[PDB]
RNA sequence: GGCGUCUGGGGGGAACGCGGGGAAGUGAAACAUCUCAGUACCCGUAGGAAGAGAAAACAAAAUGUGAUUCCGUGAGUAGUGG
RNA sequence: GAGCCCGGUACGUGAAAACCCGACGUCUGUCUUGAUGGUGUUCCCGAGUAGCAGCGGGCCCGUGGAAUCUGCUGUGAAUCUGCCGGGACCACCCGGUAAGCCUGAAUACUUCCCAGUGACCGAUAGCGGAUUAGUACCGUGAGGGAAUGGUGAAAAGUACCCCGGGAGGGGAGUGAAAGAGUACCUGAAACCGUGCGCUUACAAUCCGUCAGAGCCCUCGACGUGUCGUGGGGUGAUGGCGUGCCUUUUGAAGAAUGAGCCUGCGAGUCAGGGACAUGUCGCGAGGUUAACCCGGGUGGGGUAGCCGCAGCGAAAGCGAGUCUGAAUA
């Protein structure tokens, strides 16, 4: 049997060039009028993956 | 590759029954049993060993001073006038002197009484 | 001469199974699990975090699609065409996949990379900026299908 | 190269073949063959062995007893694991043994095992194992004895060759094979290797092209 | 409808086929959508195999394939999903 | 422990009859009272079908923008500038000609029969069943469902005498062996005795351990018995000493489990799976899957997969690319 890989981890990661993992920003969907332009400013872009769940997001992505 | 556990199984059963003869009871001929005691009878043994060497050191310091009072000294001062004298026969020996030649240690309480101090209370 | 009891493994190769569970001198009674807990009857999925909304749960899907019909080209650099021709001449895309420098069946262009200093006239199915003048200013044609 | 003196059953030397350095000549490689031939010998075994496992035991579908009350112990079925007659817990299924090895690897381990025997000086090649259109193990008993005096050898005789096959096989120690069929674990296994003149023909011009 | 007369059926069988009906424990760390699963079981039926089959088909501008069935890939991808 | 003793094997030979495959004919049907190529119009090309609507099923697709296929209820067309498909739909182009029917080979299986194979089990294993086996036995019934292999080369299975009611035994015999006597190969442990050596009836003992008097046995040297780089068995007496496993902050624990012995009883397997780490082959390349040819483990098999260029949602650009009005 092949590993199937994970719908929702595939659908929110990504790797780059190098190998890095890479994430999307969080509380930048609604409820943003009151949120001034330098917090949407700083939430927006892909963002290394932290090193804490480095390990856990590669046994998704990859089975 | 089914294989019947007798052969190698048996080995450590005459090990240990063989190792436990003479003991009283059960914990001379079932194998369960006997083990038990084997942990406790080889404990024992490892606890025996080190106990061995400070209790034979001291069979010989209550003949030391049995026979240093005979001679109208007390222990505490014959081993300090014999360290000081520069003799250093341990204590195996000099119980061993004695009780079967008596003739010696008399000698060796001399030495000690001639090199202890003129005052033994004095804060020398 | 060899025979069959001189062939032996080379030095690392195999390495003895670790049998788990077997008596307590080991790896005893509990086979490296630890006490009771879940962890120690059967075990943990992986996207799992105790209720907490999972770090693939909690942050937004990536954006975009994907659009099926997307060419993807096969690309082989100027630097590699330099190396594998010395003499040059025509290079079609037969001749790339003979040097092994693009998968056989694809749709290859050129990109330019490396330093080209030979008189080639290649052909592929499309050819970047630099390409276009690295073969022309190097004296060769550049003719795309 | 190395020059093989060709040998007739009349004892009259023939000729002379060249054994290729390439395919005669390779540096034995111990690591490799030994995996080869371990490869092979897991592809002969058969994986028929089997048990049946707690539940495929005859029977045994009902709690023999109440779970509280009775004073022994909770059992679910009269074939569990631990019970007299119960299944196998974990025991042997029929799995097949063959393994995937490269053809490079299986290849360099022929030449590897041939280049071996080449450099001891037990490569023979030989005309015709026995006159013509006629078995007879005991003309054949006699010309091996002449060539090699050990006591294993491997004959690569052509598919066709019918009278110099038929006439062998009934030695104690020696192994027939065809040319097409040579592997390493029939190679290392002789002393010496007793070509035929077309089949050692047959073995170079497949591989040397 | 009643007669008389000729030919047929009826029941059994381990697996495989085809067409119907069709759960629950379980996973979802609860659960109803969903999964388990069109699985277990039941029904009607043949055969030595059955079913499918000779384009109201794919395809994408190539002057391409050319009945069905069965393996390997495509691919755990495109997608779909409280 | 047999190639040369037997059954056989290699290799040949054998069918009255029945059945099965072929093959050649009787026989059956069809074309020849027939074909080939040309021109301009009317008729035909599968009907309660297609299509549409309502409610469902199923397709990667959970009704979604929902195409194609299909069930039930209504509504209900055209016959070739016709009709249906090219993922709502519309126009153009392209493919095909539904509502009629048969079709072998490639494919799945083994109740049964024949010949084989096993880095499969060897009597608590392997089928539940090596033996009365779905038998005995349990249940009204559906159903549940066991235990029991081995004397010896041959039975030569102990004639005859003695004790005894018999069973059983002792002589004598067969036997290589009766430490093979139909309770029979090998014959362990728990458990049960008998004989001998040491010790024990003023004594508080997780039953041992370290010292250790006496008695008994043994191996040497030396005399009557006496020592020794000695070995064994018992142990009077002194010192020390709170079972094993689980599970606990903590158990000798008055927390749990075990009456004893012998058998049996728990990280295994599949997949070109995923990650990591060794070793081996080739190396900017590596490798085949299915399948075909070989009584084999060998030879062929380029379809695919991984690496070889990245960025961007995507168009796209490309050693750059995205954002951006920007070389910011």
């Amino acid at each position: 049997p092949k590993a199937k890989t994970h719908s929702g981890a595939s659908k929110r990661f990504r790797r780059t060039g190098t190998g890095k993992i890479v994430r999307q920003k969080a509380n930048r969907r609604h409820l943003l009028e009151h949120k001034p332009t330098k917090r949407t400013r700083r939430l927006d872009g892909r963002t290394t993956v932290s090193a804490a769940d480095n390990s856990r997001i590669n046994k998704l992505l990859n089975g | 590759a089914r294989v019947k556990r007798a052969l190698n199984a048996q080995k450590k059963r005459r090990t240990v029954l063989k190792a436990s003869k003479g003991y009283r009871g059960q914990r001379s001929r079932l194998y369960r049993k006997a083990k038990e005691q084997q942990l406790h009878s080889l404990t024992y043994a490892y606890r025996d060993r080190r106990a061995r060497k400070g209790e034979f050191r001291k069979l010989w310091i209550s003949r030391i001073n049995a026979a240093a009072r005979a001679n109208d000294i007390t222990y505490n001062r014959l081993i300090q006038g014999l360290k000081a004298a520069g003799v250093e026969v341990d204590r195996k020996n000099l119980a061993e002197l004695a009780v079967s030649d008596p003739a010696a240690f008399t000698a060796l309480v001399d030495v000690a009484r001639a090199a202890l101090p003129e005052d033994v209370n004095a804060p020398s | 001469v060899i025979k069959l009891h001189d062939l032996k493994p080379a030095p690392g190769e195999k390495k003895a199974k670790t049998r788990v569970g077997r008596g307590e001198g080991s790896k005893g009674k509990t086979a490296g699990r630890g006490t009771k807990g879940t962890k120690a009857r059967k075990n943990v999925p992986v996207m799992f975090e105790g209720g907490q909304m999972p770090i693939h749960m909690r942050l937004p899907k990536l954006k975009g699609f994907k659009n099926r019909f997307r060419t993807e080209y096969q690309v082989v650099n100027v630097g590699d065409i330099n190396k594998a021709f010395p003499q040059g001449g025509t290079v079609g895309v037969d001749e790339l996949v003979a040097k092994g420098l693009v998968r056989k069946n694809s749709l290859v262009k050129v990109l330019g990379d490396g330093k080209l200093t030979v008189k080639v006239d290649v052909t592929a199915n499309k050819f970047s900026g630099s390409a276009r003048e690295a073969i022309t200013a190097a004296g060769g044609s550049a003719t795309e299908l | 190269t190395l020059k093989v003196d060709v040998k007739t059953p009349a004892g009259k030397t023939d000729g002379s073949v060249e054994l290729p350095a390439e395919l005669f000549d390779v540096e034995p490689n111990i690591a490799l063959m030994h995996q080869v031939v371990t490869a092979q010998l897991a592809a002969k075994r058969q994986g028929t062995h089997s048990t049946k496992t707690r539940g495929e035991v005859s029977g045994g579908g009902k709690k023999p007893y109440r779970q509280k009350g009775t004073g022994r112990a909770r059992q679910g079925s009269t074939r569990a694991p631990q019970f007299t007659g119960g299944g196998t817990v974990h025991g042997p299924k029929p799995r097949d043994y063959s393994q995937r090895t490269p053809k490079k690897m299986i290849a360099a381990a022929l030449r590897g095992a041939l280049s071996d025997r080449a450099r001891n000086d037990r490569i023979h090649a030989v005309t015709e194992l026995v006159e013509g259109q006629t078995p007879s193990t005991k003309s054949a008993k006699t010309f091996l004895g002449t060539l090699t005096e050990n006591k294993k050898v491997l004959v690569v005789i052509g598919r066709t060759d019918e009278v110099g096959a038929k006439s062998v096989r009934n030695l104690p120690g020696v192994h027939v094979i065809s040319p097409d069929q040579l592997n390493t674990y029939d190679v290392l296994n002789a002393d010496d290797v007793v070509f035929s003149v077309e089949a050692l023909n047959a073995y170079i011009s497949a591989n040397s092209k």
